[PDB]
């Protein structure tokens, strides 16, 4: 037949038209012509180059564009819309033959090529679907709410004859109903027959639940949902919580026995998938020499310190601390008998309305391994380890808190002052020993909790009391406070000039939202490379200065009658110097980095003190 | 102040132990120099060799 001949159907329906041998041969030949005769604007072989990159990675799936097939040959597009199931087998055999025609012996490295249609005009919401859409090609949006594991499905099945012990050859599984045999060719029997698990070849299977995105739902109504089945290379692509675009076929579950089941005869529906798309920190040798180049510009430190929370006004000290705790340091083991941690903890104590949660939000978008938990609220993760039951699989699971789940990363605790006793015990253990212990339901174990803590809290009453020390404004205890390196105090001092700029910035935000800076994308990757390969050094020519600095700050602290100074302050000094040095991708901690570090600790100590002590110290420590 | 009221618990708990070690952080420049030097060498790498 010819192409304009096919567009006069001479059968009861499309399905019976497509299955006739003469029309199948025609469409197979015309698909070969489409594969090997396309040309872009310039004329490049759009599918030729795709079929040669098929060879290199050796993939088993091919991408086709509906726009091109509508451009060339329209009856094929109509049949693809109406009866895709029959079309896709024919189209997949054509692709496999064409690939072999350009890569010989690829039928061994892979035995079947899958076609996935990329673009398609009509896009539906889950609530619009009706019974006129059954057995048709559809494209939908939604959000992924649940996910199952990977189960194997039968592809090439071998049977045993339990009288003459023979293995009957490959039989194909259609993904509709289970296949059963009835005749043994060697002994001529219809006896018992069982599937040979060892000689069978299987396929990947997974199921997902799609929900209407909350934003689009018209007022007053509720979101609808549907189920999606993914086969082979599509398993484990979209993790729960993301928005996806699905191209597939709309089908009925042939439930079971329609007998019994008294009541109206209703049926259930599913979607069988063809393509999924979404609607990183790995780097390359192109960007490595750009890293090194930016590292040679004097003053990379102040660029980084102004590339942090790029939408909160002022608060330079907290941004410096954020950078320090977002780069890190070097963990240490002295001959397997002494450990000094590497991460630097940061506490925020501030009055209501100073944008602490905004910085905590930024840290989570900027970091690799960051987790969020709340003290007094509703969060998807707690702080205590436990053994609970899985609602879906009905299994017992071991779950750790955010502290365990955020190993070698950062943990973000919001509303740090409203914890119950259990959460406080967990936090203390994690910060002190850096490992979580559990003895529940026969499980005795210790887990690793090498994590960085950033926390936010509100004083007692609601406002800061400058006439008393830090320990008497907040409900936390000295054991916990002493385990933090840097303490930041945000004070709502009524100053006339500052309000001008604060209100200006805030009003500009609303006005603009009506219906130095390094780019964030490069900073994200620079942070990972630096923390992966940069372990700066401490050559001891520079020991004389710090000995005498510590001596002076110890002699002054006891004289003034305030907090004691212990060696944890010097350890913090060195650990922060490591971070300032690592900022410059450096090779030997400089004295400039040490001097920059000294300010942070001295300022923290001076600013966390009573008014009288603070006036004494702010004059005594003027040189550092 | 007596050691008894220097602890936030009952004083009969002390009779349970065998050795009671009270460590006092006394300020003195010469000790400070030595301890600071000790810490700074451990962070250098000297104590590892
Ligand atoms: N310095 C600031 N610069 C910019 N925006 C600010 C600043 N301080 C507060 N805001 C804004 O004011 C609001 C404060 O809300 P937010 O929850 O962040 O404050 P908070 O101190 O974390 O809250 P609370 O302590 O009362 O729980 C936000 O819109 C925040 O962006
Ligand atoms: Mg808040
Ligand atoms: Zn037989």
């Amino acid at each position: 037949l010819t192409l304009e001949s096919l567009s006069n159907v001479k059968a009861n329906s499309y399905s019976e038209w497509i299955t006739q041998p003469n029309v199948s041969r025609t469409i197979a030949r015309e698909l070969k012509s489409f594969l090997l005769e396309y040309t872009d604007e310039t004329g490049r072989s759009v599918y030729g180059a795709r079929i040669r990159t098929l060879g290199e990675m050796n993939s088993e799936s091919l991408e086709v564009n509906y726009r091109h097939l509508a451009e060339s040959k329209a009856i094929l597009a109509l049949f693809l819309a109406k009866c895709p199931e029959e079309m896709l087998k024919i189209f997949d055999l054509v692709a496999m033959e064409a690939t072999e025609l350009h890569y010989p012996d690829y039928a061994r490295i892979h035995s079947e090529i899958h076609v996935r249609i990329s673009d398609f005009p009509t896009i539906y919401s889950l609530r619009e679907l009706r019974e006129s859409n059954l057995s048709s090609l559809v494209r939908v949006t939604g959000v992924v709410t649940r996910r199952t594991g990977v189960f194997p499905q039968l592809k090439y099945v071998k049977f045993n004859c339990l009288k003459c012990g023979s293995i009957l050859g490959p039989f194909f599984q259609d993904s509709n109903e289970e296949i059963r045999i009835s005749f043994c060719t060697n002994c001529k029997s219809k006896g018992p027959f069982r599937v040979n698990g060892e000689k069978t070849v299987y396929r990947n299977y997974q199921r997902v639940t799609l929900q209407e995105a909350p934003g689009t739902v018209p007022p007053g109504r509720l979101p609808r949902h549907r189920e999606v089945i993914l086969l082979a290379d599509l398993v484990d692509v979209s993790k729960p919580g993301e928005e996806v675009e699905v191209t597939g076929i709309y089908k009925n579950n042939y439930d079971g026995n329609l007998n019994a089941k008294n009541g109206f005869p209703v049926f259930a529906t599913i979607i069988e998938a063809n393509s999924i798309k979404r609607r990183v920190f790995s780097w390359t040798e192109e960007e490595e020499r750009e890293f090194r180049k930016i590292s040679r510009d004097r003053g990379i430190i102040d660029k980084i310190i102004s590339s942090m929370a790029p939408s909160i006004y002022g608060h330079r000290d907290i941004k410096t601390a954020v950078a320090c705790s977002l780069f890190g340091g070097v963990p240490k083991n002295v001959n397997g008998k002494h450990s000094i941690r590497g991460d630097i903890n940061v506490l925020l104590l501030g009055d209501p309305g100073t944008a602490k949660s905004q910085i905590l939000k930024y840290v989570e978008k900027t970091a690799h391994r960051a987790v969020f938990a709340t003290g007094q609220g509703a969060s998807a993760v707690g702080l205590t380890a436990s053994v609970r039951k899985d609602p879906i699989t009905k299994e017992w699971t071991l779950e750790g808190g955010a502290l365990v789940l955020a190993d070698k990363g950062v943990c973000l605790i919001d509303e740090f002052d409203k914890m119950n006793d259990q959460d406080r015990t967990s936090i203390h253990e994690a910060m002190e020993q850096q490992s979580i212990s559990i003895s529940k339901a026969g499980i005795v174990t210790t887990l690793q909790a090498r994590c960085s803590i950033i926390a936010a809290a509100n004083p007692n009453g609601g406002r800061y009391n400058s006439t008393l020390p830090l320990a008497q404004n907040v409900s936390l205890t000295e054991p916990i406070l002493s385990r933090f390196d840097i303490l930041c105090v945000v004070r709502d001092l009524v100053d006339e000039e500052a309000d001008e700029r604060l209100a200006t910035f805030v009003v500009d935000s609303h006005v603009r939202s009506h219906p130095s800076p390094i780019p964030q994308e490069l900073l994200m990757k620079y942070i990972h490379y630096a923390r992966t390969k940069i372990y700066p050094k401490l050559h001891q020519m520079d020991m004389d200065k710090v000995s005498r600095v510590y001596a002076d700050l110890r002699r002054e602290s006891i004289s003034t009658g305030s907090f004691p100074i212990t060696v944890r302050h010097l350890e913090s000094i060195l650990r922060i110097a490591e971070s300032f040095a690592k900022m410059r991708l450096s090779e030997f901690v400089s004295s400039y980095d040490l001097d920059r570090a000294i300010k942070v600790v001295v300022d923290s100590f001076v600013d966390a003190q009573k008014v009288s002590v603070r006036r004494q110290l702010r004059r005594s420590f003027a040189i550092y | 102040k007596s050691p008894g009221d220097n602890i936030d618990f009952q004083t009969t708990i002390l009779s349970r132990f065998d050795m009671i070690f009270i460590v006092k952080d006394d300020h003195n420049e010469e000790r400070d120099i030595s301890i600071a030097n000790h810490v700074i060498n451990i962070h250098t790498g000297n104590a590892n060799a």
